[PDB]
DNA sequence: ATCGAGAATCCCGGTGCCGAGGCCGCTCAATTGGTCGTAGACAGCTCTAGCACCGCTTAAACGCACGTACGCGCTGTCCCCCGCGTTTTAACCGCCAAGGGGATTACTCCCTAGTCTCCAGGCACGTGTCAGATATATACATCCGAT
DNA sequence: ATCGGATGTATATATCTGACACGTGCCTGGAGACTAGGGAGTAATCCCCTTGGCGGTTAAAACGCGGGGGACAGCGCGTACGTGCGTTTAAGCGGTGCTAGAGCTGTCTACGACCAATTGAGCGGCCTCGGCACCGGGATTCTCGAT
């Protein structure tokens, strides 16, 4: 399932982060970091949503989960 | 017949998705993802559609800091391109 | 109901630039800030009646924690501007 | 009456010192405290909001989008240095290649 | 300061500062810059263009568009100064 | 004047593991200031999940859910684990 | 009354489960602190202590010492996988660090 | 009402040497000598955030001396929380 | 005959082992207070220290820095230097979010 | 290539000390054991937002070809770094003297919390337009050979 | 190097639509006008711990002199990655429809706070002794320049 996360949409991202060329041994790499990066954040978001009593996970849960891993996003407040 | 040289259209890349702001992951794919490693924290779980989104956002722009970070290896190391190597350094001098 | 800063916000815009608007999303992310800076400020401001076993946050915690937190010219104009608030709301 | 028409301030002093209360950050909130945060954070705003509107001013746009608060944000040291941490939906980055990677 | 306005200042010549470091002193200086002299104001170039005398400062001369020595831009990005006056500090247009 | 430390519970919990085995002071200093770290930690998470779900109190609840934020699995599992056999037999 | 009785014996832990709850109060945490959390704060606490003073105990025993020092601590916390994820922004006074050399610096 | 020799440029007191041992223990073999002046420049910027903070909470105490925990408090704001000194 | 000599960087190994080994402070203790209460003075006057919180500003400062050239040996190490040079450093700090 | 100096390191053993471990008074902080009000657990209801599934379009991802320019293994040579000996020099240690200010206690009162009564700032939610998205044709900017 | 092919980019004009800029209804949370209990401000007093300085020793730093190996400029050459065309595919969209569960309202009572009597627990001080440090000498390791 993770190799939904497609060669040119990380070229894209390596674009938007001024990259100009790029091993391909990169792709699996990157989505190895990112499938790392989103299951830490995740398992905090659930847990948010657990003791929320909640089966839906809310925006918030996300927020409060980024807030305490040192990534706070603003726009979903 | 007409050509750009190599690189060329990849500088012309920057540029568009730097000006840009969009995100550039497929919508559905992305939230496919996040669903079945949800699943393992914990099952028959659900979602705000912003929940989605903020993920989406949040991820690409950590990407795209990290490879600033990768960039600036691969330059320190007198290549213009990015190997595994440089990602690893950058993730251990954060700290990850 | 739901609170938000978001007229306040717009009185602010109105007063910098009158003839300028402002997104949704980014009146949103005006919140996400102001939430943030708050917080901050009133968790130091607690830390620093914990560290000298004060039961009351005052003016003198918040000046603190602003001089804590905020970047040189930030945190000057700041204290002017609380400074010169506070002045006006004692008269 | 109100409070921020005595502080000349365009913030809620009453909503700050309720929400100071219900924060629990301390048995007690002195009245000048709600006042003077009042002021900083609607300082900071007036500060952002300037840099922004004149940044979708350049932009050619009369409102204010999340490109224009990134851009701004990004832009000042002090507000950069205020915000590292953060990250800003719809923010982007700054248009930025190094120097080796162009051509000649 | 921002003594121009809009002014798609036209770029000759050997410039000693790169293109893009020429274009932020301009828009620094509340101008623009241009590749066409038909829709410039002035043009700046290194001395060694007026005398090359090439088509493209060839057609500044004969548009009559006053144009100016690089240090112009260091005056411009430095002082205050009336960009008449300053067309005489820097000038390599006799025409205009 | 009076001061206070978690020091002895640490030197008793330290007889518990290896009874032949001391500590330095300045050891100690380090454990008084590693308690109050964690202890922090664990209290402002609960004091902000309390906070977002509007309650009033703290409760185990809350205990046990700042450790499976803060602490890395199956050391959290064990601390999850002890605090639950600790609270079932203090309710007995 | 009856022969007092502490909640931390009443617990089975060392760790004094009546100061934890009296930090807790005074602490302005929430406006109120359910009985069963100074327990588990204090047993969560006192095992993490254990788990910690096990391996420094551990590595005091390898350097042939029977007090624990401070570069005891900081081995064990940087030699576990959890603990240096946990404590990966702390500094120890004294602690020192791994010993440890790059394979590219070592002679051919 | 008898001070000390006031204070000029102690940061070259921060010796080749002892810039070295650093390093050392850092495991760095080979140390080009460009790398003591920057040194002394992070070290520099390092030290003086700190000490604000600390300072800014020994004014906020009313304290004229600085202590251990107005370090710590520093330090810990500063994302460095150190332990040895807490109470 | 010629006297001995350890081969260049062989020394260097054997001091990474020593100073990796031992845990005491490596500035010279009073220049280091010197300096801090020289950055304090330029903050306020006449400032007093515990002789406690100098201590403790040597370890946090001694054990920032070696942190930092830790990260420093890999941005040599990663460029195929053995020697560091102070982009290593810029570098790290950068990555870091110091810059 | 494997083999001797010889330099550094780590290993037994007598001293001795001083920090750690220990024990006793004993103050206040835990527990004991009673209220009581309201937090919050639990039931109920509802409507909304998330989930599922469907057909169509076309933007995207993919898959294949190719060449150039990038990475990168190899070489020379230059010096800047390491190592080692002499010098000096300032850090370090003891012990001494002064006195600033941290720490504590006691008093007194200013003021932040709390309470009730009042009401307009601020919130929810209708609605009109002009901001700006979307072409689209157009006139610039700039890259790339081929000269 | 210039010079023109190309194609990509940014700039006028229309337009249209829908988001945000603004108005009205209205209610609750701020706030005006009380009260008082205690937080904390201010004074006074103690003494301790910080600051300064002097003399002596010797560890460390500085300093100078080789020299070798690491840094890095050049470079030959192999591929893997950028650009581009043609293929295919699945993302997307706008639709529909469903019902799970999130959210609001409402009851009732479990239990955390508040006070108050009691006492033993943990802290502060004063012992006393053994784990550790400390040479100091002795055994082992490891390195280098021979071979």
């Amino acid at each position: 399932n993770i190799q939904g996360i497609t060669k040119p949409a990380i070229r894209r991202l390596a674009r938007r982060g001024g990259v100009k060329r790029i091993s391909g041994l990169i792709y699996e790499e990157t989505r190895g970091v990112l499938k790392v990066f989103l299951e830490n954040v995740i398992r905090d978001a659930v847990t948010y949503t657990e003791h929320a009593k909640r089966k839906t996970v809310t925006a918030m849960d996300v927020v409060y989960a980024l807030k305490r891993q040192g990534r706070t996003l603003y726009g979903f407040g | 017949p007409h050509r750009y040289r190599p690189g060329t259209v990849a500088l012309r890349e920057i540029r568009r998705y730097q000006k840009s702001t969009e995100l550039l992951i497929r919508k559905l794919p992305f939230q496919r993802l996040v669903r079945e490693i949800a699943q393992d924290f914990k099952t028959d779980l659900r979602f705000q559609s912003s929940a989605v989104m903020a993920l989406q956002e949040a991820c690409e722009a950590y990407l795209v800091g990290l490879f600033e970070d990768t960039n600036l290896c691969a330059i320190h190391a007198k290549r213009v391109t990015i190997m595994p190597k440089d990602i690893q350094l950058a993730r251990r001098i954060r700290g990850e | 109901r739901k609170e938000s800063y978001s007229i306040y916000v717009y009185k602010v815009l109105k007063q910098v630039h009158p003839d300028t608007g402002i997104s949704s999303k980014a009146m949103g992310i005006m919140n996400s800030f102001v939430n943030d800076i708050f917080e901050r400020i009133a968790g130091e401001a607690s830390r620093l009646a914990h560290y000298n076993k004060r039961s009351t946050i005052t003016s003198r915690e918040i000046q603190t924690a602003v001089r804590l937190l905020l970047p040189g010219e930030l945190a000057k104009h700041a204290v002017s501007e609380g400074t010169k608030a506070v002045t006006k709301y004692t008269s | 009456k109100t409070r921020s028409s005595r502080a000349g301030l365009q913030f809620p002093v009453g909503r700050v010192h309720r929400l100071l209360r219900k924060g629990n950050y301390s048995e007690r909130v002195g009245a000048g405290a709600p006042v003077y945060l009042a002021a900083v954070l609607e300082y900071l705003t007036a500060e952002i909001l300037e840099l922004a509107g004149n940044a979708a001013r350049d932009n050619k746009k009369t409102r204010i989008i999340p490109r224009h608060l990134q851009l701004a944000i990004r832009n000042d040291e002090e507000l950069n240095k205020l915000l590292g941490r953060v990250t800003i939906a719809q923010g982007g980055v700054l248009p930025n290649i190094q120097a080796v990677l162009l051509p000649k | 300061d921002k003594p121009l306005s809009n002014m798609k200042i036209l770029t000759l010549g050997k410039l000693s500062r790169n293109k893009d470091e020429v274009k932020a002193m301009i828009e620094k200086l509340g101008g623009k810059l241009t590749g066409t002299a038909n829709k410039a104001s002035l043009c700046i170039s290194t001395k060694k263009e007026v005398e090359k005398m090439n088509k493209k400062m060839e057609e500044v001369k004969e548009a009559n568009i006053r144009v100016v020595s690089e240090d112009f831009l260091q005056d411009v990005s430095a002082s205050t100064k009336s960009l008449q006056e300053l067309f005489l500090a820097h000038i390599l247009s006799p025409w205009g």
